[PDB]
RNA sequence: GAAUGUUACCGCAAUAGUAAUUGAACUUAGUACGAGAGGAACAGUUCAUUCGGAUAAUUGGUUUUUGCGGCUGUCUGAUCA
RNA sequence: GUGAACAGCCUCUAGUUGAUAGAAUAAUGUAGAUAAGGGAAGUCGGCAAAAUAGAUCCGUAACUUCGGGAUAAGGAUUGGC
């Protein structure tokens, strides 16, 4: 039978799966089309969240309620220290595992890297890749050859790069590696473009332009064994009620014997992987970039480093990236960026950019001074400082 | 829900569900107008539809004037008085519930209504926005 | 001219945009359906630009004017008049005006010579409004109802009044006003009367909810 | 401008009605054995019956009765136009066979509550329901009879159009076959493409035109009117009488363009048929084509509404064409000028 | 081009948060913050405790 | 967690299972059609309700960092603490 | 001591520190917290909880056998110097 009839689903899942993060790089499986037409473009990247703000925009989006006022919603500034390539793996096809034995590292290895093989950083004798860079030393029979296989008997190519921390703020110590496919002309185009670019930073002048849409995936906060209660949606008892006043609702299956798969519980709310795509760049930042709180109102020279900091960060050392919205999952840890997929529906890339006004204010307590000198200035020399 | 409203203006998550004792404070002589019926919605659970600044609802009336009560009127929320949800930031508020008179066929029949009416329900509905007088 | 469309559902023109004779200043609705109309009509020296009023699509209740000068409230921001005072010479004034209310269209009409503001508040920013216009400004109720902007708007020749209205209220302010004073039904006998149209100094564009004779009123009282 | 027709939705019949047929099979059908114990499995089939009672129940015998005004209502001629369709007799037969399946409505839920009784042994359930099946059929049929009739007059007020008397109203009407192709057709834009039309040779060409802000425009029914109601032991004849009776502003049509050779002198004879009928109706003769008249039947039939000599209260004519596109607008103009000079002055 | 000013709490902030109780008839104080919107609600009077800078005007601030 | 020399980092994803829905308004369009009273769909742009998976720069709620400030009864003679 | 008082609380004398401890605070429990708008939409049911609450003064209906109702409801007053 039935209550009143079915009902709707508090108790309603959403992830059959899911578990907690064995580890803190995500888990991506979808890759871009890759095209012939365009020049050797990236199709996913790096970097690490920052935070949230407050920029005014003028909504050119026709409106039904708004339209050409002073509103604001809710956007992100990624950071993203140089990513410097130091490994070319190509590869082919994905038929039922990898299939390729043509792997290209490094020499000039710093304490990043290192870090990440071994939990024991002291135990360490610092001494990897010892017989990788001793071909190097010879004429290169096992290592030239390995680059004239990968111009005919293959096809994508994922170039293993990491992050800065030796100038992120982010307490880690350590690199992280992944995975980046390229697409480009032809296939011999793709791995002699990351060899020629040894010892390099991030460059703004050859793929990443203005306006691009680009996806986000970073790391869910999970809570612990959450119940049913929380975690899905459970009643409330009344006080007169014994034995519990929020326990699960009585489920009462039978549907096979073995009792249903969404009369779920108690597991884990977070602590997983999302992703979030349909994101426009707003502004290119830089590590040495300043005059950041452009605004177009006041014309003051600023930057939008958060006076008051959020959780686990610093004060602004690296290259900084503002898009479209926000991003799902916590920060605090490695974020996967992705380029477009295929030709998107999207529906609001129509509409370009105006920010102007620009908050960079505290965000510990309230909103007040945007410049730390304008609070000194009004205040003036009294008894403490000047 | 269509009855002569520009376009479907954004339903702010007011607090008007059923059974709330609206007063009343126009050109008409009545004093109170409770509602018996709040909604405006469909598929949901366990919940009591409300009804935001711009809604088309059925009140009845109690006190002020006892030759029409017992039957079904159009009342429309001239005055929200309760923060909204916008885009801009702001949220400002009124003090006194609305009440206004319209005749039981589907339009209006109020006109010189008192008191300060919220530009969002004069926006939505021309009928309000013509017979008001203080606006926020 | 004397056109009529449906206009967003919307047969009270006058409460979204004010088309007055002093300039055709035309809200945010009006692409290319509006522009369409008077098309070959206007295009002059009072063009279409779009505009807004403290983030409202209302801006028939922010000022009146004759010919020459238009305020602006203090509730709203600056960032209207900061461009669109180039095409226009020079009428509306850049003064910070402190305004007591918000809607001022229904307690003041628009006019030349002829104006009218309901006894609601005192004296202090009303008496700078009818120094601009050069209008005396004498305050005094209509069948004790706080709204004037939607129940009448006369111009320079004639005026069209709510039907609901006493005998005696039409020949007193006969001669005060100069205006014949024409009192009957409009709009499909609707509540509102000058909400529902804008009389101008050329056109006069109204609703296709009007019926017959309460159109015919324009082509013979005002007189083309 | 209607009175109470075409809004009644579509009504299934008999044939279209097979709906009770099915239900009643699903009904014997059952068979169910009953969870929890074999031996209790006595218990259920009583929900089973009060089920098919609902059903029935709700059917019909109350979306008949919408759409029909009464049979004494305010005017006669509002049933007169049903009189030339079912007629009185299936009129009658409209409410009439309409309380006839009503109360038949009534035997149904009676009988129903009836057996109601017992809530064991769902095989005399089965037995019940055929019972009620058999009830329904022997109904329905008779029924679907008239009730053809029904569905038929049903549809058929689409084409059939509805004035109103009360307001201004200008009858106008015409006889085709003549030349009202370039005449009568100046004046509205009908035209005979997908809807049929008996009776006469033509179809239903009603004028119509706005001028300052009245409005006046009535059909026509060409045949019956044209004719005594003696002459018509029913038909539509009668059809054009009432449809006379009805008016506010009669205009007659006239000829004397000789088409070949068709002059009136037997119809002079018959103006004053209706001539006290017309208390407040205002009259107005338009005569197609002045131009061929010749001095032979000029000095004879000026003698009926055209000059001052028998049954003429002192009117003003017309003689002019509109085929040749001359004053046409001073014509239309100058024949429901007289009304608003009458009732509309007085009233 | 005006400096934003709060007006019963007097502290140049943001705009918006935006909370603000009106006056019914007249007009009322544009809250610069949602901090300011409670101060307002059990009557304090702001010429007596020092909250503004209104009352500093009185004082005198010479060092 | 026991793991066939071991640990860490970086890939391919079989099988089973499966997840977003609906409505209105504006423009085209007071339109095609029609004797009158009347009255649509396709494309594009702009939204809301409900369910599931998330986020905390702003707002609201919560206050064991039992803070700061103020106050009642009693006490270390009394005051500060 | 405060207070209407012999309650409760605080302090002094006398009488005391045996009832497993430590680390940790994810969900599900007994008693005890606090939530804008709406003010009886949950439930068989005024069942839980919360608010109103003392003294002085003022005011205090109908009914009854004038020993009652009556410390009515709705207000005001209240500490220290």
């Amino acid at each position: 039978s039935h209550r009143k009839y079915e009902a709707p689903r508090h108790g309603h899942l959403g992830f059959l799966p899911r578990k907690r993060a064995a580890s803190i790089r995500a888990r991506v499986k979808a890759f871009p089309k890759d095209d012939r037409s365009k020049p050797v473009a990236l199709t996913s990247f790096l970097g690490y969240k920052a935070g949230m703000t407050t920029i005014v925009r003028d909504l050119d989006r026709p409106g039904s309620k708004f339209h050409k006022r002073e509103v604001v919603e809710a956007v992100t500034v990624v950071d993203t220290p140089p990513v410097v390539v130091v490994g070319v793996v190509g590869y082919v096809e994905t038929p039922r595992g990898l299939r390729s034995l043509t792997t290209v590292w490094a020499e000039h290895l710093s304490d990043e890297v290192k870090r990440r093989f071994y939990k024991n950083w002291y135990k360490s004798k610092k001494k990897a890749f010892t017989k990788y860079s001793a071909k190097y030393a010879q004429d290169g029979a096992g290592i030239e050859r390995e680059l004239a296989r990968i111009k005919k008997y293959a096809s994508v190519v994922r170039v293993l790069v990491h992050t800065q921390i030796r100038k992120t703020p982010l307490a880690q110590k350590k690199a992280h590696l992944a995975e980046i496919q390229l697409n480009g002309g032809s296939i011999s185009e793709k791995v002699d473009w990351a060899r020629e670019h040894f010892e390099k930073t991030v460059a703004v002048d050859s793929v990443f332009e203005q306006n691009e849409m680009i996806d986000a995936i970073a790391v869910t906060k999970g809570h612990g064994f959450e119940g049913v209660t929380h975690r899905w949606g459970t009643k409330k008892l009344p006080r007169k009620t014994h034995r519990g006043l929020r326990k699960v609702a009585c489920i009462g299956a039978w549907h096979p014997a073995h009792v249903m798969w969404s009369v779920a519980r108690a597991g884990q709310r977070g602590y997983h992987s999302r992703t979030s795509i349909n994101h426009k760049i707003y502004r290119v930042g830089k590590g040495d970039d300043e005059a950041n709180g452009a605004t177009s109102f006041d014309r003051t020279k600023k930057t939008i480093t958060p006076m008051g900091g959020f959780v686990h960060y610093g004060e602004i050392k690296n290259d900084f990236i503002m898009v479209k919205g926000c991003i799902p999952g916590n920060r605090k840890r490695i974020v996967t960026l992705r380029k477009s997929l295929y030709t998107n529906t999207s529906r609001k890339a129509l509409e370009e950019v105006s920010l102007k006004w620009i908050d960079t204010a505290s965000k510990f307590g309230k909103g007040r001074f945007q410049t730390p000198a304008e609070k000194h200035a009004f205040m003036g020399t009294l008894k403490k400082d000047l | 829900s269509g009855n002569g409203a520009q376009g479907t203006k954004f339903r702010i998550s007011l607090g008007l569900p059923v059974g709330a004792i609206m007063n009343c404070a126009d050109n008409s002589g009545a004093r109170n107008l409770y509602i018996i019926a709040v909604k405006g919605s469909g598929s949901r659970l366990n919940r009591l539809p409300a009804a935001s600044l711009g809604d088309m609802v059925m009140a009845t009336v109690k006190k002020g004037k006892p030759e029409l009560r017992k039957k079904v009127m159009p009342a429309i929320v001239v005055r929200q008085a309760k923060s909204w949800r916008r885009r801009d930031g702001v949220f400002l508020y009124f003090e006194d519930n609305a009440g206004v008179i319209a005749n039981p066929k589907g339009e209006m029949k109020g006109s010189a209504i008192t008191g300060p009416v919220g530009k969002e329900c004069a926006d939505l509905w021309p009928r309000v926005a013509s017979n008001s007088g203080v606006v926020v | 001219m004397a056109t009529r469309t449906q206009f967003e559902n919307s047969n009270e023109i006058g409460v979204f945009s004010k088309l007055t004779n002093t300039y055709c200043l035309v809200a945010v609705g009006g692409s290319e359906n509006f522009y369409s109309a008077f098309e070959a009509e206007l295009g002059d020296a009072i063009p279409i630009v779009h505009t807004t009023i403290a983030g409202t699509r209302i801006i028939g209740r922010m000022t009146a004017g004759n010919r020459r000068g238009l305020l602006v409230p203090t509730q709203t921001t600056d960032q209207e008049l900061q461009h669109l005072r180039n095409s226009l010479p020079d009428s509306v004034k850049i003064q910070r005006v402190e305004e007591r209310l918000s809607a001022l269209g229904n307690v003041i009409c628009c006019n030349d010579y002829v104006a009218l503001v309901h006894p609601d508040i005192d004296r202090e920013t009303e008496e700078l409004i009818s120094d601009v216009l050069g209008v005396e400004v004498f305050r005094q109720t209509i069948s004790g109802n706080i709204l004037v902007g939607s129940y009448c708007s006369l111009s320079n020749q004639g005026g069209l009044v709510h039907p609901q209205t006493s005998v005696q209220d039409q020949e007193e302010l006969s001669s005060l006003l100069q205006v014949p004073l024409v009192a009957g039904t409009v709009n499909r006998g609707s509540s509102v009367v000058g909400a529902g149209m804008v009389v101008n100094d050329y056109l006069a564009v109204t609703g296709l909810d009007t019926t017959a004779p309460e159109l015919s009123v324009i082509e013979s009282i005002f007189r083309l | 401008m209607q009175l109470s027709w075409k809004d009644i939705p579509t009504v299934a019949p008999a044939n279209d009605l097979l709906d009770i047929v099915l239900n009643r099979t699903q009904r014997k059908t059952p068979t169910v054995i009953r969870p929890g114990f074999k031996i209790t499995r006595i218990r259920a089939f009583y929900m089973r019956k009060v089920k098919y009672t609902g059903e029935g129940f709700v059917e019909k015998f109350e979306d008949i009765l919408k759409g029909f005004p009464n049979i004494n209502d305010v005017h006669p001629f509002h049933r007169d136009l049903m009189d030339t369709l079912y007629e009185k007799n299936h009129y009658k037969i409209s409410l009439a066979a309409i309380s006839r399946a009503k109360s038949l409505v009534e035997q149904v839920a009676r009988d129903y509550v009836r057996l109601l009784k017992f809530g064991q042994s769902l095989f005399q359930c089965k037995q019940l329901k055929r019972a009620a099946l058999g009830r329904m059929a022997t109904i329905v049929k008779k029924l679907r009879d008239p009730l053809a009739y029904l569905e038929q007059v049903r549809q058929h007020i689409g084409r059939l159009p509805s004035i109103d008397p009360n307001t201004r109203t200008l009858l106008i009407c015409g006889y085709p076959n003549v030349g009202k192709s370039s005449f009568l057709r100046c004046i509205t834009k009908s035209d005979v493409d997908v809807q049929p039309y008996a009776f006469t040779t033509k179809s239903l060409y009603v004028g119509h035109f706005d001028y300052k802000y009245l409005r006046f425009q009535a059909i026509d029914t060409p045949g019956i009117l044209d004719r005594p109601t003696e002459e018509m032991n029913n038909i539509e004849m009668q059809s054009i009488y009432a449809i006379a009776h009805l008016r506010s502003c009669v205009l007659y049509f006239m000829d004397l363009s000789e088409q070949c050779g068709f002059t009136i002198e037997a119809q002079v004879k018959l103006f004053h048929s209706i001539k006290p009928l017309f208390a407040n109706k205002s009259v107005m003769v338009v005569i197609n084509k002045t131009d061929i008249i010749r001095p032979e039947d000029l000095d004879e039939e000026r003698a009926q509404l055209l000059e001052s000599v028998k049954e003429v209260p002192g009117v003003e004519i017309m003689t002019s064409s509109c085929q040749l596109e001359e004053n046409v607008m001073e014509v239309r103009n100058k024949a429901c000028e007289k009304l608003l000079a009458s009732r509309i002055e007085n009233k | 081009m005006r400096i934003y000013q709060c007006h019963f709490c007097s502290s140049p902030c943001y705009p918006g948060h935006g909370i603000m109780f009106v006056r019914n008839d007249a007009k009322e104080f544009r809250f610069c913050r949602s901090k300011c919107h409670k101060a307002f609600k059990q009557r304090r009077n702001p010429r007596k405790l020092k909250w503004t800078k209104a009352f500093r005007k009185a004082a005198g601030k010479e060092l």
